[PDB]
RNA sequence: AUCCCAGGCUGA
RNA sequence: UUUUAUGAUCCCAGGCUGGUUUAAUAAGUCAAAGUUUAGCCGGGAAG
RNA sequence: GAAGUUAUGGUUUGAAAAAAAAA
RNA sequence: GGCGAGAAGGGAAGUGUGUUUCAAAGAA
């Protein structure tokens, strides 16, 4: 059975470059979106829009 | 049952399909009986179909509203096409 | 940014001064 | 991404306190994820130019080796189970660029994520191309 | 046939059938129960692995690996057997 | 221009008269709470999803090829999506509303054609191109076969869509105009429309025995008892059926089951419907039925067999029609074979 | 032609070219190299292949006819063009989708 | 390799592949509708023609007249010792004639298919 | 009101006059039958003069060049090299743009098919595309 | 180490510029493989 | 030009029929012809039907404007024809079927002259077949559509997921950006003036 | 054009 | 006007694809390219 | 049925057609 | 009279063959 984790909110004091920062409270988010959310089977979509969701998004945790 | 494909089903024809055909209200198309029969080696005909149209008897094919036909489309009516004889 | 090609930079520009 | 493959040569300094290296924001970042990991001591951004303060241990630096891996004339992108085989059983830091943020190896394994590699720091002799 | 099943149906191969494969060596031959056309190649093009027969084995006992759901599948679409 | 034909038309738009007429409010054609509207309707009173708008014509009279393209094109893009629009002059209209007639009144015409005495005086004629009526097919067979038919039992097959099918079964007053009709329409060339005042298009007709009607209550659950089922004729008159089973024995027809059909009068032939285990043996049979006329030299469009089939059947209760339900299986009764 | 092997296709490098090469429809996108003729532009389109041996990407020009019913497309814009199946006259063989960049005229 | 600079060749028989007859798709469409994808559905039947039978049945037929491929010299070398070299296959119902050769087209082929010809009435 | 056929001794002539079994270039075809004026008689007997440029949309709209295999020339000429659209062979290479050559009786059909076409863009009623998909909703 | 495949037609050189010592059995070459 | 004419029953139902091989297209195209059907010459017919059509004006082809397809991702729908026959049903089927009853109905079936006691328990033997084949689909068609349905969701959940992240990325960046002109604008105009 | 057709229709 | 050093014009030679195990912290797909029952394809003619 | 698909060896010996003009 | 029948083809074709990614409905 899946098992949801809680992940750490970002520190909003900045220990790194305002970009870093940026790009972690976004790597967050979209790293407790995949854990969360489920994903359908090949069939349902293309080659081409795999490969773009595979370089894009955090894998999912429930295949 | 041990009472036979025919029997049974002719006796249940009788205690159940029939009256209810008989209150329904029913109409003949020739949409998916008009398919052939697929073509094999050892079959290459087209022979005809025969459609077996419902009759009266067990079938209520009379129409549920009269047939409208308004003005101006009257007008154009080809009263010699058919022997309906329709009226408003 | 690789492949600058003729296309690429066409498409890759955001103002026409960078200033 | 030229700037970067320049910065390596300011890090793999020895018998200095501090060197100079080409700003960029590909740079500043790259050094967030050194001091997250710290590997250097610290650095400033004056300019046209970033100080970076080294880390020293023993005499010897903390960083003893960088190998580049994505050049500008050439990309490198690894799905995540190349990037497992790739940097298995090693102690060193491999730099990845994804849609994420600029991570460490770790980072981009556990998200599962399509990644770039950069730069691999006291990875000791491990590479592919 | 329903639509789904057309593309199991070939023009120039016939209907689908399940039916078996010779497997193995001259002397140790056993069967892989498969799907494909009626003039395929024995043991050449074929759609679907569904299972294996093997009548001769070291236990004494002929030994039928069949995938269940996929024969029901099979035979839901028409794929014809002989006796 | 005399009016617009809207073919498939959502069930939503047909059955909403409040949403027709706003979209065409919108799209032009005022639609009095002027252009008038004729939806088909079958004599179950469900739409089949076509429209007939008759523009006004004390004006529209003047429009033109620009006016016609403005319209046309304001028409399409209002109404939804996958439903055809076409411009109907005047001709257009005429069959369009004798079509809707003979929609709504195609079972009496059926039944009347399936009149047992009838069996060997209909004649099925395909293709008719779509502008072709009774009228036109009377013509057409005066033309070219010298044969009068009756314009009132000329029967046209539609589609699901209510639009007519290509098939016609034209009720000839005698076999013997039926069999000259047989013989002189085989791939007979016919004008497919007229247009500025000449002949347009060519399609080439064939006359055939593809579609035997029977009306009667001695064979309303006959086609029931089983699915490969061969009606038969052409035989003596007094033959019973042990007697047939004997014979169809020597002629080396072997049907599962043997049914005699009789109907008042007409004694001189009797008819059978025979019934077998397999598709595949009635098939074979069929075959056996072809060969043994081609050697016996009877003709070749004389009654003689025919695979029993019962027409459609639509109830007014039903909410998904038997032709049209999609869960259908009863192709797994008629494996195929190269 | 080069055909990758089945280990090959599932790397890093060869699947980012073809998600580069894809696009919806197998759309192309391009800058127009011919405008004389009417209704029709040359346009040449960036392709990439993959390169297993030495491990990078390579670009390639790809200069095919398309068909620009309106009079849209000139020399020097980037267009996005879609296949059609079927050879219209003696070159053309695809059709104008939108275009992305105009150079300026007049 | 050869970047040589030569004059174009106006004078010789460029040969072209052999393509046989197409037996169709099962899954194709008869009658093909709007198509939602890019290129035009195949055909059921391909190559091969539904004609009337001499027994009151249908059957399938090869395309007349024959697709050749005349590029190429007849195979075997020897079939002349049995066949006729330069048979020709004609088009006429009683005083019109068609000139009608099917050759190969350019692609994309689509439903039209590889082979077509001129309209040349006698 | 009508449509009047033109007559095939008239069409003979004016393709004999463009040529001087026969086949005769549609540029050629196309100017000689400009010059004789018939369509603009056809079209006052049903405003302004047919362009040498709506001959060439309609001989491409209507697509006969591949209908009449107006290509076989390219295979005859390139080979293989002709299989490929402009742009299928990343080497390059040349494709000749020659409009088909038409015969008599493909001008008869052409000739046939711009009348109706012409007809059908003024009339009330068209004989062709007289049917229009609808696209909104 | 990767100055060999610079440019766009490294494809196309570097597969040239390789060793080009003698096969190593050439000794043998005339009997023919 | 045309092929021979044929109807469109003949072209339905010759959907599955194997064309013929190399010796039976050799068979078709003997001197004898035996085989040939009515209006089925190979020479006359093409320019008869010419003929004839000639007779009449011709409808020129269609005008056929190009234009690019639009671009719709694939989305799964629900399984159209499933069965609503109950899993009871079924069950009770599938255990007449699969038990000792259908052995007895095979002895049971009663024979027609002509045939051997084998072939009589066949012919029964495959009516029961065609059941279990219907059985098999109707089991098969409302699995799926489960699945399917359940397959939808998650597409749903993805999509929605995928599309509202891109969203915010495109809206933070569009911000950044904009802060970023904003400034250097007034910037360069203090520089100009 | 009249050799064949276990192919057809017609003639007041 | 159309192709052309991204190789046009223009010679000679070659159909393409798959095959499970596979030692070494060299593998989770044998890892630029090496196959073996097989897959796809490979005109027409009694004139 | 459609859309994309790096060429290699023989060392190779760069411009080829159309059009214009010519008689 | 009816079905099946290529000694199971390497004789054509280089930007070709094949591969990869797709798509294909009658009873309208």
């Amino acid at each position: 059975p899946p098992t949801p984790s809680p992940f750490p909110l970002p520190p909003s004091p900045s220990p790194s470059s305002p970009a870093s920062a940026a790009a972690a409270k976004a790597a967050a988010f979209a790293e407790q979106a995949a854990a969360q959310t489920p994903e359908p089977s090949v069939l349902v979509r293309s080659a081409e829009e795999w490969i773009k969701r595979d370089f894009f998004f955090p894998l999912s945790h429930q295949p | 049952m041990q009472r036979d494909f025919v029997d049974v089903q002719t006796r249940y024809e009788q205690l159940v399909t029939i009256p209810k055909n008989k209150e329904r209200h029913c109409e003949a198309v020739l949409t998916k009986c008009t398919k052939p029969l697929f073509f094999s080696r050892y079959f290459k005909l087209l022979p005809s179909m025969l459609y077996v149209i419902p009759s009266k008897a067990h079938f209520n094919t009379a129409p549920v509203q009269p047939f409208y036909l308004p003005t101006p489309f009257a007008a154009y009516r080809r009263n010699d096409c058919f022997r309906q004889l329709h009226s408003s | 940014r690789l492949h600058n090609s003729h296309q690429a930079r066409v498409l890759r520009r955001r103002h026409v001064y960078r200033d | 991404m030229q700037r970067a493959c320049e910065m390596v040569v300011s890090l793999l300094r020895v018998d200095a306190l501090s060197q100079r290296c080409p700003f960029h924001v590909l740079n500043v970042q790259i050094l967030d994820l050194l001091q997250r990991e710290g590997l250097i001591r610290g650095f400033k951004v004056d300019g046209t130019k970033i100080d970076i303060l080294l880390k020293h241990y023993k005499g010897a630096p903390v960083i003893r080796n960088i190998r580049v891996v994505s050049k500008p004339s050439r990309d490198i992108w690894l799905t995540p189970h190349e990037l497992k085989f790739r940097t298995r059983f090693n102690t060193g830091l491999w730099i990845m660029q994804t849609s994420c943020g600029v991570i460490s190896h770790r980072d981009c394994l556990r998200m599962g994520i399509g990644g770039k590699m950069l730069m691999a720091i006291n990875n000791g002799y491990q590479h592919f191309c | 046939v329903r639509h789904m099943f057309l593309p199991f149906y070939s023009k120039e191969r016939g209907p689908p059938r399940i039916r078996m494969q010779v497997a193995g060596v001259k002397g140790k031959r056993f069967y892989k129960i498969v799907a494909a056309n009626q003039r395929d190649p024995r043991d050449g093009k074929h759609m679907e692995v569904l299972g294996s027969y093997a009548p001769c084995t070291p236990s004494g006992v002929e030994e039928l690996r069949l995938r269940f759901s996929r024969i029901k599948f099979w035979l839901a679409a028409g794929a014809a057997f002989n006796s | 221009l005399e009016g617009f034909l809207l073919s498939n038309l959502p069930p939503e738009v047909t059955n909403n008269q409040q949403l027709l007429s706003s979209l065409l409010g919108r799209a032009g054609l005022p639609v009095p709470p002027s252009a008038s509207i004729l939806l088909q309707r079958s004599r179950l009173g469900r739409t089949a999803g076509r429209c007939l708008v008759l523009l006004p014509f004390p004006s529209s009279a003047f429009l033109t090829g620009e006016d016609r393209k403005a319209l046309q094109t304001r028409l399409a893009a209002v109404l939804p999506a996958g439903s055809t629009v076409t411009a109907c002059d005047r001709n257009d209209v005429e069959n369009c509303i004798e079509e809707f007639e003979r929609y709504f009144f195609l079972t009496e015409d059926l039944q009347r054609l399936g009149v047992p005495s009838n069996l060997r005086k209909v004649v099925t004629l395909s293709p008719v191109p779509p502008t072709y009526g009774r009228r036109e097919v009377r013509d057409l067979l005066r033309e070219h076969a010298n044969v009068d038919v009756d314009p009132r039992d000329i029967v046209f097959r539609f589609r699901k869509d209510g639009v007519q099918g290509d098939t016609c079964y034209v009720l000839c007053r005698s076999e013997r105009d039926a069999g000259v009709v047989l013989a002189r329409i085989q791939e007979t060339a016919v004008p497919n429309r007229v247009h500025y005042g000449q002949l347009f298009g060519c399609s080439f007709l064939w006359a055939s025995r593809s579609a035997l009607f029977l009306c009667d209550s001695q064979l309303d659950y006959l086609p029931a008892r089983s699915p490969f089922q061969v009606f038969t004729t052409g035989w003596e008159g007094d033959v019973s059926e042990e007697e047939f089973k004997n014979l169809a024995y020597q002629l080396r027809l072997f049907p599962k089951a043997v049914r005699k059909f009789s109907h008042p009068g007409g004694e001189d032939v009797s008819s059978f419907f025979l019934e077998f285990h397999r598709m595949r043996d009635a098939k074979l049979t069929m075959s056996r039925l072809q060969l043994l006329r081609r050697r016996w030299r009877i003709g070749a469009n004389t009654p003689f067999f025919g695979f029993l089939r019962m027409a459609d059947l639509r109830f007014e209760d039903d909410v998904k029609f038997a032709d049209e339900d999609s869960a259908a299986d009863s192709d797994l009764d008629e494996p195929i074979d190269y | 032609h080069w055909h990758y092997k089945t280990w090959q296709r599932n790397t890093a490098g060869y699947l980012r070219t073809f998600m580069r090469n894809k696009l919806p429809n197998n759309e192309m996108i391009g800058y127009v190299i011919n405008d004389k003729h009417p209704k029709s532009i040359r346009v040449a389109c960036d392709r990439f292949m993959y390169v297993m041996r030495y491990k990078k990407t390579f670009r390639y020009t790809k200069k095919v006819w398309a068909h620009d019913e309106e009079s849209e497309a000139r020399l020097g814009d980037v267009v996005r063009i879609q296949p059609l199946g079927y050879r219209i006259g003696p070159w053309k063989n695809y059709v104008l989708v939108r275009v992305l960049h105009k150079e300026p005229r007049d | 390799y050869r970047h040589w600079s030569r004059h174009r060749a106006f004078d010789r028989l460029r040969r072209l592949p052999n393509k046989a007859l197409r037996p169709g798709k099962c899954a194709g469409s008869l009658f093909p509708s709007l198509p939602a994808s890019v290129g035009d559905a195949p055909s059921v039947h391909g190559d091969f023609c539904v004609v009337r039978r001499a027994d009151g049945g249908f059957h399938l037929v090869p395309p007349y007249p024959p697709r050749i491929n005349r590029t190429v010299e007849p195979y075997p070398p020897s079939a002349g010792n049995f066949y006729e070299l330069n048979r020709q296959f004609k088009l006429q119902w009683k005083n019109v004639e068609y000139q009608f050769v099917p050759k190969l087209l350019p692609r994309p082929w689509g439903r039209a298919g590889p082979w077509g010809g001129d309209l040349v009435r006698i | 009101s009508s449509l009047p056929c033109l007559l095939d001794s008239e069409l003979t002539a004016i393709f004999q006059g463009a040529a001087a079994k026969i086949t005769v270039s549609s540029n050629r075809l196309f100017k000689a039958l400009l010059q004789s004026g018939i369509l603009d008689r056809d079209l006052t007997g049903s405003r302004p003069v047919v362009e040498f440029q709506k001959l060439c949309d309609l001989y491409e709209e209507g697509r006969f060049y591949r209908t009449w295999a107006g290509g076989a020339h390219i295979l005859k000429i390139s080979g293989v090299k002709g299989l490929a659209p402009p742009g299928g062979n990343l080497k390059g290479g040349i494709i000749d743009g020659t409009p088909k050559h038409m015969s008599y009786e493909e001008f008869r059909t052409f000739v046939h098919a711009v009348r109706v076409w012409l007809r059908d863009e003024r009339s009330p009623v068209p004989l062709c595309d007289a049917t229009v998909r609808a696209t909104g909703s | 180490s990767t100055r060999s495949i610079s440019g766009r037609l490294f494809y196309k050189r570097r597969p040239l510029q390789v060793p080009k010592l003698k096969p190593p059995n050439i000794r043998s070459k005339w009997l023919e493989g | 030009l045309p092929n021979p004419s044929v109807p469109r029953a003949a072209l339905v139902a010759a959907r599955f029929l194997r064309p013929p091989g190399r010796f039976k297209r050799a068979e078709l195209r003997e001197h004898p012809r035996s085989k040939t059907g009515a209006f089925a010459n190979l020479v006359k017919t093409a320019v008869r039907l010419r003929e004839k059509a000639r007779a009449f004006s011709l409808v020129p082809p269609p005008r056929l404007i190009p234009i690019p397809l639009p671009a719709r991702k694939k989305h799964l729908e629900s399984v159209r024809g499933v069965p609503t026959v109950s899993s009871d049903v079924l069950a009770r089927r599938l255990h007449f079927l699969l038990g000792p009853a259908a052995i007895e109905q095979q002895k049971a079936a009663k024979m027609q002259r002509g045939l051997t006691p084998y072939q009589t328990e066949l012919f029964m033997w495959e009516r029961q077949m065609r059941e279990i084949r219907k059985i098999y689909r109707a089991q098969y068609l409302q699995r799926l559509a489960e699945v399917t349905e359940e397959e939808r969701q998650k597409q749903l959940q993805l999509y929605l997921q995928e599309k509202r992240e891109r969203r915010l990325r495109r809206e933070e960046q569009l911000q950044r950006i904009y802060d970023d002109k904003k400034r250097r604008a007034v910037l360069k105009d203090r520089m100009r003036i």
